[PDB]
């Protein structure tokens, strides 16, 4: 596979997102790390899909809403940042105030 | 020109009279005083104040009142106060708490806090800064426990063990000169401060004392090695000669005596009473009465902290495993059961709030959680505010009195008890620069950056391949203070005066900073900061009801805590 | 009742910066063709040569703005700024090497400024 | 007997006139010459040539012209040529480039490249071999960044920092004697070559110079510490005395001067201009004009490399975080915005292709990616071939001229700039054996094996429990060169002449190889291999249009790059 | 996300349980580590759901039966222990003889 | 569970295969590490199912075809090797030219 250090680490974001999505599916309001994992994995999968950085900056604000998460979680997350390989190489996506 | 308070706090952190919520608790701390000069606040970055000829002095060499490191705009939470200041570090020690910058052009600069060519900057605006936690009940069982401790802001581990041997899995003991030497050498690779306890057992002085001369920093008396009147007496005789502390886990079984017999053997000498409530061990059912005595320095371990609806159900199997007991032996189960009492656990919450139990500790991996001493301290304080109200001593609607009482339990008090408060345990000038930065939203839960001897040792930081350090995954990671030979200069091995005088560090090739244990035998409960109460504690032998000043101490267990499911992935 | 973890409850009132220090308003023009941004704590007489103002009025002074902020001058832009007095020892070293000592040496500072072409020495 | 070309290349790697595609780019390199004797190629394995009495000599002791290591059949890509040879290593250094084997029976054996009892063999047939990358813009922020760098073929890190402190997160600076000493000791545990930059700020000489005497290898002038005329001048005075290099990130704000003022302060002295395009920092908008001057050694950092459709959108938030700026301060945002210009980023692509920007670098973790210097160099070369065509200088349909121009940007040129090219930066006899093997399909993307001082330090290798090393999962892993004390012999700490003369390594107990920084002050743009162009660069202050020789330099951003989604899991 | 050391480790229990559940779904009798992973993950997800320690001590005995596992596996597993964050903080669950 | 070093590592092959299978399911042509992960996990699950080494050497050539992967990926993968515990202990499976 030739995995580099970042590829290894970022597998665990995907894993945490899968865990969090299962918890959401059985009706739980998500906590801070769960919410961050879901939004982060969404960004990296979006890059893999070939979306632009600008598309993901705006889509990332509509992945989870306040009714999906515990009290205070929206205010705990000021932004989420993730880097992934776009068709034009690695780029940084920053999503400001992802959950209103 | 004037700045509104909201905007000022966003830019520089809070100032006098402002309050900050601790994590998702109901606890509020209030800034008591601020060392700054408004308009001359230090800050670093593009176009900011700490630049040459401006807030950075370009004239002075390092030796000329210049700092190695300035933490700007810290909200300090310490036994000494809750207040706003810059913190200056030099040669690995805190040298100034006040106002840093450049006396060329700024008013109110503390004279030894010059930002010069030699100065690194850590921005602490918007952070709470505390001393590193001092955990005095550590079982050295699994080296992976160190990062667990650092991630919750612990910077000193005192205890014993040789790894996952049954003796170490039960007791905080590194027994004898050879095991002590081996573990001192292992310690060279552990990125945290360490002191090692020998076995406080024997009927002759020499077998016990030779552990102190070998490099132990104290002793542990544990019932699993025979917490007999003789072992108690010999250990304290050794400690009084050597100037080290003795920790005790007393005879739960009451085999050779009841509590009063243990106290007679102690004979008024200073002792640190571990897990004083007794689920973690000790004379059944009344060991917690030790916390009333003037010669006892009392600590709790963390699984009983605070009293919750699940607390009892987890304990029997935890205890059986720790103490190597068999479910098929009726007396083993009866021994275990004798230690688990809602009446004394409930009273333990209240005794903490009253300042009668002075210290917290983990009991890491032997009925305790290595990364939850700080966590559970604040959960206890929060539960007590909810159930007992603000303490009478509070003002301004803040919880500052409670916050100073509770922060002392895991910082300064354990350091005083173990004879190491000259080096660690508080944010004071002249002490080692072991500092923990916390985002208030994560306070007591997950440390932002852990500074050890003036260099960052551990941090919550993101993708190492990214353009900046903030992208995901943000996780706890060892930093440069732990790498190569820097691990030697950023950490202290605490040892007895006799082992230091006898040249043990040179003999073993120890390169770490060597700290001297001292002033352990001339202290008492009165020396525990904010937690100095002595009183007659009565524990009913039939009902286990705890009374102080003729009043039953009891409270309800809670179904939910802050600093819990909002934060943790598992 | 809603809990925002780690939130502030700030006190009432406002914070006055640089309290008790003399304030001075002056007009300043960017005569250059690129933007110039000036930080809160730079000795004001030592800013970019192409800023035109009464250089003498910048001696011993800096912008009266919150610590860590700046004033921005687009190309050709003239605006008024408020200055406050430097404090501490009232000495400046380095930067543009116009002072290197007490800010009381106005004549020497202006002589150096003029020789090096800092605009507005009168 | 004759072998067809296809079969010859499959067995021994390519020979004279054969071409090889670089990864999934459009770039082709051609073998210019071959040192072998056809029929006497060295190879190792069952029944192969390097056996006793045959291609291995059984007579000579190690000191008698025998190698410690032979890399067989390498396709070398270097500023010195693109050619086929065996590479011989001894005492950690490259001692021979030519033809290895046994002079008993083989024709054309290079006299000091005998394969003997003492010789290890690495098969390089079918591999491209390059010098280790030299990254001269490293922020030491997170130790996990080292493996990231090694995985993309970087073997030397020059820069500064103390971990994730705000000063280090913004600037490549390890400030003052104490922080420098601490980071030299940390370096003992980092499996890569290192040199440390001090703070190039002050108005007096002594505070700056004492950093050089403490062990710094150079200085960084950064606007966040005040990139004033005085700090520039004093740093260069120090550098000229000490024979070390100065890197500059200039005054973006134009606060104390415009570009012409910075150039006047420099006064014709040698300087390394970091991120010369300016998104990473410097006089807005015209800093890139520095790359035309004969006394400037100009580098780019990697996030602007090459110009793509997403490049601009990622930059504002990256910059705000790096420089500790606030979104609620209008001037902070205006400062950030002033640095992000498609006009200068597009021109930067072309300036690289023309040999006007001489170097690449990362800016690791402070607006740059630790593991993408090599990657983005080749993506830039590929984009330029697509948009500008083969360079006029090319022959045979190959891209050899471009490949030598671009490989120089991250190997020899940074080494020359920092005064370390006597030790590292190219595959030449007498230099340290820092070598990277690449499968052509992974060239510039993921290194196969990274050799440090003649021992493999990092490799893409599989299951450690398997019968052979190739089964999954194949991932980057530290090898034996990083373990125990071998980490000391396989890596170099570069230091100033004065610190070496003053015995700093012995004082600090440094066990690594000590490299001397020298010949930094007597060089210029003319000394940059394949990238030596001086010219008047005009940058329009209204439109940001860049002109060279009266021609506007511009190109389009691309929507896709090679060396991207074919290779990476995320 | 601010993952601590335990959060990182415990992700791999969830992962192993997912692997084991896929093997069970395609008809395989489970082995020792598979069975342990499934029961452990069940406990930690139960805590996340807000069950009590006492509930999980009894539910953990009904997750897998002897016909779900290979010969000898029931007798190899004397107990399973797991810690997770309950609504009232971290607690230890011990399930004795989970598979009869 | 008593996980050894290899068991820990090989979990991340399963994880990468799950990631890659999700990407394939939403219509993406797979890249080099994705393709390797899918084929590798297929081999290890086949061993767990009790297939022979010879069966997996031939099945591994039919897991992904060239239309499932990006241009050049088939030619990048000369073989895939994996070790797993068969009913008769650990064995090595080598699949030559898995994608034609
Ligand atoms: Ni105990
Ligand atoms: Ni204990
Ligand atoms: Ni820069
Ligand atoms: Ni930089």
């Amino acid at each position: 596979m030739h995995l580099n250090p970042a590829e290894k680490e970022k597998l665990q974001i995907f894993l945490a997102s899968e865990l969090a999505l299962k918890r959401k599916a059985r009706g739980l309001k998500l906590n801070y790390p769960e919410a961050v994992a879901i939004i982060t994995s969404f960004i990296m999968e979006g890059a893999r899909d070939g979306k632009t950085v600008a598309m993901l900056m705006e889509e990332g604000k509509h992945v989870l809403t306040r009714d999906d998460v515990m009290e205070g979680v929206p205010e705990m997350i000021d932004d989420i940042q993730a880097e992934a390989t776009f068709p034009d190489g690695t780029k940084l996506v920053t999503v400001h105030n992802p959950i209103s | 020109m004037k700045i509104n308070r909201q905007q000022y706090a966003e830019s520089y952190g809070p100032t006098v009279g402002d309050q900050v919520r601790l994590a998702d608790t109901d606890l509020w701390i209030e800034v008591e005083k601020d060392y700054t000069t408004y308009g001359d606040e230090a800050n670093f970055g593009g176009g900011k104040v700490l630049r040459e000829g401006m807030g950075e002095n370009g004239t002075y060499t390092r030796t000329e009142n210049v700092l190695d490191l300035l933490l700007t705009n810290a909200l300090i939470l310490d036994y000494t106060g809750i207040y706003k200041a810059d913190i200056g570090v030099k040669d690995g020690y805190i040298v100034g708490i006040g106002k840093g910058g450049n006396p060329d052009i700024m008013d109110g600069v503390t004279p030894n806090m010059i930002v010069g060519t030699a100065t690194e900057v850590i921005a602490a605006e918007g952070k709470i800064v505390t001393a590193g936690g001092i955990d005095t009940h550590v079982h050295f069982i699994n080296p992976d426990q160190v990062d667990v401790a650092l991630a919750n802001g612990i910077t000193t581990l005192f205890g014993g063990g040789t790894g996952p041997a049954e003796g170490s899995k039960a007791t905080t003991v590194t027994p004898g000169p050879w095991n002590i030497e081996k573990m001192l050498k292992s310690t060279e690779g552990l990125p945290i401060n360490v002191g090692i306890l020998g076995k406080g057992h024997g009927s002759s002085i020499a077998p016990i004392m030779e552990q102190i001369d070998a490099g132990a920093a104290g002793l542990k008396i544990h019932e699993d090695w025979g917490a007999t009147p003789a072992s108690i007496d010999r250990s304290l005789t050794v400690a009084d000669e050597a100037d080290v502390q003795v920790a005790i886990h007393s005879d739960t079984l009451n085999e050779a005596g009841f509590l009063e017999d243990t106290l007679r053997a102690i004979n008024g000498r200073v002792i640190h009473s571990f897990h004083v409530e007794g689920a973690g061990g000790g004379h059944a059912p009344d060991i917690m009465a030790m916390a009333g005595h003037p010669n006892v320095l009392p600590s709790s371990t963390n699984p009983t902290r605070p009293f919750t609806v699940n607390t009892i159900d987890e304990h029997l199997d935890m205890l059986m495993v720790c103490h190597h007991l068999k479910q098929n032996i009726p007396e083993d189960v009866a021994f275990a059961d004798s230690r688990i009492r809602p009446e004394t656990i409930a009273a333990e919450d209240i005794l903490h709030d009253l300042g009668i139990i002075s210290m917290m500790s983990t009991d890491a991996l032997a009925m305790g959680r290595a990364g939850e001493m700080v966590l559970r301290t604040w959960q206890t304080a929060d539960k007590m505010k909810k159930q007992r109200g603000p303490l009478a001593e509070e003002k301004n609607g803040s919880d500052n009195f409670r916050a100073k009482r509770y922060v002392s339990k895991y910082t300064i008090n354990p350091a005083i008890a173990q004879g190491i408060a000259h080096e660690v345990g508080s944010i004071e000038e002249g002490k080692f620069a072991d500092l923990v930065l916390w985002e208030p939203k994560f306070f007591g839960v997950k440390a932002d950056r852990v500074i050890k001897g003036g260099i960052i040792a551990y941090a919550q930081i993101g993708d190492p391949s990214a353009s900046i350090p903030t992208p995901q995954p943000v996780m706890g990671r060892r930093m440069y203070g732990t790498v190569g030979d820097l691990i030697h200069d950023t950490n202290i091995t605490f040892m007895s005066k006799s082992s230091i005088q006898q040249g043990v560090p040179a003999k073993l090739g120890l390169k770490r900073r060597i700290g001297t244990v001292k002033n352990c035998r001339n202290i008492g409960k009165k020396d525990m900061k904010w937690n100095d109460v002595t009183t007659d504690i009565d524990i009913n032998p039939e009902t286990y009801e705890v009374k102080v000043d003729g009043e039953v101490l009891t409270c309800e267990p809670v179904k939910e805590l802050p600093m819990a499911q909002r934060y943790f992935l598992f | 009742n809603y809990i925002v973890p780690g939130e502030y409850r700030v006190a009432e009132g406002e914070i006055e910066i640089n309290a008790g220090r003399e304030k001075t308003t002056i007009r300043v023009s960017n005569t250059g063709d690129r933007p110039i941004q000036v930080g809160s704590h730079i000795h004001f007489v030592e800013v970019n040569k192409e800023l035109l103002f009464d250089r003498a009025e910048g001696i011993g002074r800096r912008l009266n703005i919150p610590s860590g902020t700046a004033a921005r001058f687009e190309p050709g832009e003239e605006m008024e700024v408020e200055l406050t007095e430097l404090g501490g020892n009232r000495e400046v070293f380095g930067i543009s090497d116009l002072t290197n000592g007490s800010v009381d040496n106005k004549e020497l500072i202006l002589q150096r400024a003029k020789e090096l072409g800092y605009k507005g020495v009168e």
